[PDB]
């Protein structure tokens, strides 16, 4: 089980809930109280997933799907198979996720590192909760959320997105996309630069940070630096997910129409609004 | 059909690539050992890869990874259950012994080098041309611990020359000695810098530098080990959020 | 503290850089230092290298935005207020289907599009030349050149390689902010929904996964920056408790960890595969596969 340097870190301590009862490892994995709380929610959520596969009748991954409570059921509880089973799997998934992160804060504490990984991961949890909880609520029903199935949830995205015409026009969705694209560019650049300075032309000595600052300053005229690129990678990633969730919780609540009609505030803006020419004149 | 063939061979590629990548991240820490140090029976479904050699600049030698593991220094820790999968409690003081969150690695006891072969980190007195270019300057401030007692006085910032940034604060103690605090562990307020990780009594136990104008990589790792170690271990002596503002 | 923004800024002499085999006559002088950029990353702006490829890239690149810009001003009627109100709605469209892969199109009906695409082609390919050579001059590996090829691949397939196999220049993306969003929309619509394109789901798998691994890597390094985590090259060459505590978090969290060298091979591939996987999916669209839904039913 152990890495060759691991032993000196499996020290007792750093447990949020439960003292040393749960402070042990199972192979590589650390347990902890939230380890057991993540398993209870994981197993229960997948048992109740196998239950919608039976109540629907298939055993195939592509087909087994689990739907949200229809629009008649609004925001209140619903009957199992007719939306209600999804509601319990959603609670399951939420506590499994919030337990996974809280399990990570224990691991951070035993290791004496920053809490940054749980924190970055809460953004993902909150983007899920936007689509599954916060926007459903504002809109008045659990039926507005996606279904838990490999293809039917893609079908949820096409259908939700085209209710506003071409959803590309959603301005916060443009900002989100930009951050996902700039983030993958950055990831590409950061991985490539570090590997080019550790794996230089064959024969040569390993390069240094200096060289990296010099390659990017030479290429682009700027080097954000070996600390700035980790910081940038964190803010690009979380900014993507922030804006992504912001564009969905603004939709169907603050905006009902075709998103392309939104940009007419820039055009119907007085002074240049009634000049003929261009496209909107 | 071409598309069907394309997607088929893609998954063959991604299986070979996850295989490649994961054998490549087996170049340190593996082979796996049992809690006693002897090679563990389950070695994992991936084979260790053939040695890679790095050529290290300015007479540092080479690195051949994987190799025999660089751990050697006594670990002051005893097993807490007969069965595998349990904590190993400190036999002494974890802060002193270099264990748990106060762990340090026996990194090369020589300074990190820059592109030209000169020390990367250097005290700002001796870092020609360096000054504080923005933000509140901590040189001169009283330094406080988590017991909310004055631990020292900042007497210089240790600067990374090639990368131009604050790596460490240099802190004069009650007895006119010095220590290094990691910058990313101190908090520069306006009338003070607060080190949360250490209560004042523990400041003296911060591992010292032998040469007063350079830090070696072994010393840094010992310093950073011990400051982070204070989050779990100096916890009895740490006054809460309540007493911190009450403190004003 | 968390190390998201620096607490104290420190400045020294302008760092002109490493010499190695870089032609120093081609390096420029030191730019300004922005205290604003210094709160998140390095303060120093410059120096940059402007070689022959450097200037050829910059000239073509500028000639491309010059060709898009004048067409837009013509569409604005040279009236500044109509320009700024419809900057977004303007578009330099390809030749109509009728012209095939010929260059015979009139200027206002696709000639300016082709001149703009020639200028973009040269600009992007000389910058790729430059990405290779600036690494050679420093004796560094050629990783940034190979990575840029994945990005160039999606670009090449969307505006050159797929229009050539398709017989027509009208197939390529127009030069416009909104018009290219409408092109993208329309492309999935006439290909029978691109969610059924196996290589689009794979592209989304890696786009998502890029924000997943860089929030992970970004957050791991900032969390062990207290042990000089960000100095990943010395950690490769001489492992420290930062690399150890970093890998152990992830060994204890999901059961498997990496290395300080190897996490960047995960990072370059996770990102390379976005556009490398995606580029295939657009090339196969319209040419081998006409409708991804239809194709999906025979699978
Ligand atoms: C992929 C599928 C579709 C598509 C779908 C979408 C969708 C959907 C959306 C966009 C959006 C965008 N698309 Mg698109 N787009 C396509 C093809 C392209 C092509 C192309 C030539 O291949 C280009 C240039 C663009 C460009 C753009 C941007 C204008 C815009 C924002 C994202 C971005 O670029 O990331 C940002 C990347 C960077 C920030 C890189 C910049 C790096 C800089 C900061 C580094 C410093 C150096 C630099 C200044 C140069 C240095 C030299 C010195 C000056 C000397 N698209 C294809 C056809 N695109 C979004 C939008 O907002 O639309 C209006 C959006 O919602
Ligand atoms: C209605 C629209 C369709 C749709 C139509 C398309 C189409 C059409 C295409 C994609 C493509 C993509 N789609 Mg889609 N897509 C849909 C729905 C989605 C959903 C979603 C949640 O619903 C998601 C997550 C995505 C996600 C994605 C990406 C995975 C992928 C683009 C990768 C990328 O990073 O390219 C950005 C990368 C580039 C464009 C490379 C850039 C190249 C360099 C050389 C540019 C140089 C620029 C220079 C000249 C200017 C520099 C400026 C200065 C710095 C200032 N799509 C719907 C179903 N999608 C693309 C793909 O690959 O398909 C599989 C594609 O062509
Ligand atoms: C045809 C449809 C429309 C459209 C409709 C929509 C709709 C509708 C939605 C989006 C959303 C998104 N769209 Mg779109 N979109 C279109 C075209 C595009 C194009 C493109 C190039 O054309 C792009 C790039 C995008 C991009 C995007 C993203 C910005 C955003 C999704 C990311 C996200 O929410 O992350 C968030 C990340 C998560 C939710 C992941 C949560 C993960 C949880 C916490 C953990 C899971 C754990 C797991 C189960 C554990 C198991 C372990 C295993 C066993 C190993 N769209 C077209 C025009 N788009 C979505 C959005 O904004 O969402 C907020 C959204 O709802
Ligand atoms: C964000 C906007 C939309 C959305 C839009 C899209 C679009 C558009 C596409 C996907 C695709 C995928 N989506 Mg989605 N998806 C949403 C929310 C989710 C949630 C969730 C809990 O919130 C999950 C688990 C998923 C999961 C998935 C994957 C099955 C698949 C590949 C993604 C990927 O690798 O991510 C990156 C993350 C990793 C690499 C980590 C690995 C995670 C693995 C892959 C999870 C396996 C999950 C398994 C199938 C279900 C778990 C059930 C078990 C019982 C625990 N989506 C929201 C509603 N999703 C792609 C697809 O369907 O193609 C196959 C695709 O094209
Ligand atoms: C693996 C795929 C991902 C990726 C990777 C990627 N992109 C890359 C690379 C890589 C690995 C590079 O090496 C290359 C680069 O150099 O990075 C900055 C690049 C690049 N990716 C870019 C863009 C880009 N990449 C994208 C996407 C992606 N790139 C994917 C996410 C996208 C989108 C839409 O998502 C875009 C827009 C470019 C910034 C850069 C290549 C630049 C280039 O080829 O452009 C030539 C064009 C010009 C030179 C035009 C000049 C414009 C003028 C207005 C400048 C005037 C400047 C002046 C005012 C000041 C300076 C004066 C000087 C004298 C000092
Ligand atoms: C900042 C946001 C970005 C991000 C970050 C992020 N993700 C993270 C972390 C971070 C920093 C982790 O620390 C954690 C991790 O351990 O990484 C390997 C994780 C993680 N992100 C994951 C997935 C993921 N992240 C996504 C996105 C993102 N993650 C963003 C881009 C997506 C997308 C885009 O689709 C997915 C699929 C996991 C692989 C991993 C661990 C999450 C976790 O809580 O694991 C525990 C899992 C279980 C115990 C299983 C419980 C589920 C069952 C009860 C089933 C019920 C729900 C059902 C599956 C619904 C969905 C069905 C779909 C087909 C729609
Ligand atoms: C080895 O190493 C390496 C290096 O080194 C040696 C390198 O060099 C490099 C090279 C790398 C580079 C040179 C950099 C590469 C750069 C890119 C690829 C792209 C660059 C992209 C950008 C610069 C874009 C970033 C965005 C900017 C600058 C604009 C401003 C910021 C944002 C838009 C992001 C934040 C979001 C905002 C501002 C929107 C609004 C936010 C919210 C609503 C959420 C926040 C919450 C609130 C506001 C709530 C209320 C709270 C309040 C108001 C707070 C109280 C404050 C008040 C003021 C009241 C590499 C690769 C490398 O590998
Ligand atoms: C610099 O610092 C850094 C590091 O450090 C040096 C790092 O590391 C990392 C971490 C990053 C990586 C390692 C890169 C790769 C990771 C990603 C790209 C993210 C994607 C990851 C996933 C989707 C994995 C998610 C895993 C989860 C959610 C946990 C899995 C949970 C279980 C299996 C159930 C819970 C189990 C318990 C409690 C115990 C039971 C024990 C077992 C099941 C273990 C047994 C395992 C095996 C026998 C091996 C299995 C073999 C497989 C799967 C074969 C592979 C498949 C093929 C097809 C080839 C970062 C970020 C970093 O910045
Ligand atoms: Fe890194």
């Amino acid at each position: 089980a152990l890495l060759s340097f691991e032993r000196k870190y499996r020290v007792p301590g750093g447990t949020l809930v439960g003292g040393n009862l749960f402070d042990f490892w199972v192979g590589p994995f650390y347990v902890g109280f939230f380890g057991v709380a993540t398993f209870f929610f994981a197993a229960l959520g997948i048992i109740l997933i196998a239950w919608s596969a039976v109540l629907q009748g298939t055993w195939n991954p592509q087909l087994i799907s689990v739907y949200p409570p229809a629009l008649e059921y609004g925001l209140g509880g619903a009957p199992l198979a007719k939306g209600g089973l999804w509601q319990i799997i959603t609670i399951c998934a939420t506590g499994a996720f919030v337990s996974w992160a809280l399990r990570e804060v224990e691991i951070c504490r035993k290791l004496g590192i920053g809490y940054h990984i749980p924190f970055a991961f809460a953004f993902a949890i909150l983007a899920y909760l936007t689509l599954v909880l916060f926007r459903p609520v504002m809109m008045g029903a659990w039926g507005y959320a996606f279904p838990y199935g490999i293809w039917t949830h893609l079908d949820w995205v096409s259908n939700t997105g085209y209710t506003y015409g071409n959803f590309h026009y959603n301005p916060a969705h443009m900002i989100a996309i930009s951050f996902f694209f700039t983030n993958a560019l950055a990831l590409a650049l950061h991985g490539a630069l570090v590997l080019s300075a550790a794996n230089p032309e064959k024969g040569k000595e390993m390069r240094t940070p200096d060289h990296e600052d010099t390659f990017f300053r030479d290429l682009v005229g700027y080097s954000i630096g070996t600390l700035g690129i980790h910081r940038l990678g964190l803010l690009l990633s979380l900014s993507a997910v922030f804006f992504s969730a912001l564009c969905m919780i603004i939709t169907g609540t603050i905006w009902f129409d075709q998103w392309v009609d939104w940009w007419q505030w820039w055009v119907k803006l007085p002074w240049w609004a009634n000049i003929p020419g261009g496209i909107n004149g | 059909d071409l598309a069907s063939l394309a997607i088929y061979s893609f998954w063959i590629f991604l299986a070979g690539l996850i295989y490649y990548l994961q054998t490549e991240n087996m170049r340190e820490g593996y082979p796996l050992e049992n809690e006693d140090g002897t090679p563990a029976a389950n070695q994992g479904p991936f084979p260790l890869p053939k040695p890679k050699t790095f050529i290290l600049p300015h007479g540092r030698g080479t690195l051949t990874v994987p190799g025999p593991e660089s751990e050697d220094r006594p670990i002051a820790l005893a097993r807490t259950a007969v069965s595998e999968g349990f904590p190993h409690a400190p036999t002494g003081d974890p802060m002193k012994d270099g264990v748990g969150p106060a762990s340090w690695v026996a990194r090369r006891d020589l300074p990190e080098l820059d592109g030209h072969g000169h020390n990367k980190i250097k005290p700002m007195k001796a870092a020609a041309g360096f000054h504080v270019s923005a933000g509140k300057n901590p040189i001169g401030l009283p330094v406080r611990g988590c017991d909310l007692e004055i631990a020292g006085k900042v007497v210089d910032i240790w600067v990374d020359i090639p990368e131009q940034m604050a790596r460490f604060l240099e802190v004069e103690l009650k007895d006119g000695s010095t220590r290094l605090l990691p910058m990313q562990m101190v908090k520069v307020q306006s009338n003070r810098v607060h080190v949360n990780a250490l209560s004042s009594d523990l400041f003296a136990g911060i591992p010292t530098i032998k040469s007063p104008t350079e830090v070696t990589l072994l010393e840094e790792d010992k310093i950073c080990g011990y400051v982070a170690g204070g989050l779990m271990y100096a916890a009895p002596k740490r006054k809460s959020v309540v007493a911190a503002m009450l403190a004003e | 503290y968390q190390n998201i923004f620096s607490q104290v800024q420190v400045r020294g002499p302008a760092d002109l850089g490493m010499t190695e085999d870089v032609n120093l006559a081609n390096r420029s002088g030191v730019g300004p230092f922005s205290t604003l950029l210094g709160w998140f990353g390095n303060a120093q702006l410059g120096p940059i290298y402007l070689g022959s490829l450097g200037v050829l890239s910059l000239f073509s690149g500028l000639m491309w935005f010059f060709t898009i810009g004048i067409w837009f001003w013509y569409q604005a009627g040279w009236n500044p207020a109509v320009f700024l109100r419809d900057l977004f709605f303007f578009s330099l469209e390809p030749p109509a289907p009728e012209y095939g892969l010929s260059f015979a199109a009139p200027l206002k009906e696709g000639g300016l599009w082709l001149i703009a695409s020639f200028f973009m082609f040269v600009a992007v390919w000389s910058w790729w030349g430059r990405t290779y050579l600036r690494a050679q001059a420093l004796g560094m590996g050629k990783h940034t050149a190979w990575a840029f090829l994945s990005a160039i691949w999606l670009w090449m397939v969307l505006g050159f390689i797929r229009p050539i196999l398709m017989g027509s220049w009208s197939e390529a993306v127009p030069y416009g902010i909104f018009s290219h969003l409408d092109w993208t929309n329309n492309f999935s619509l006439v290909h029978g929904n691109l969610f059924y394109n196996p290589f689009h789901g794979l592209s989304i798998a890696f786009l998502y996964g890029s924000a997943l691994l860089f929030a992970m890597h970004g957050a791991t390094i900032l969390a062990v920056s207290r042990f000089g985590g960000e100095r990943e090259l010395e950690q490769i060459a001489d492992r420290g408790t930062a690399a150890e505590r970093a890998a152990l978090f992830w060994r204890w969290t999901m059961g498997f960890n990496a290395t300080m060298e190897g996490i960047h091979r995960w990072a370059i591939w996770m990102a390379v595969l976005v556009t490398l996987t995606g580029g295939i999916g657009i090339l196969l669209s319209g040419t081998v596969v006409d409708n991804w839904y239809v194709w999906g039913q025979n699978h």
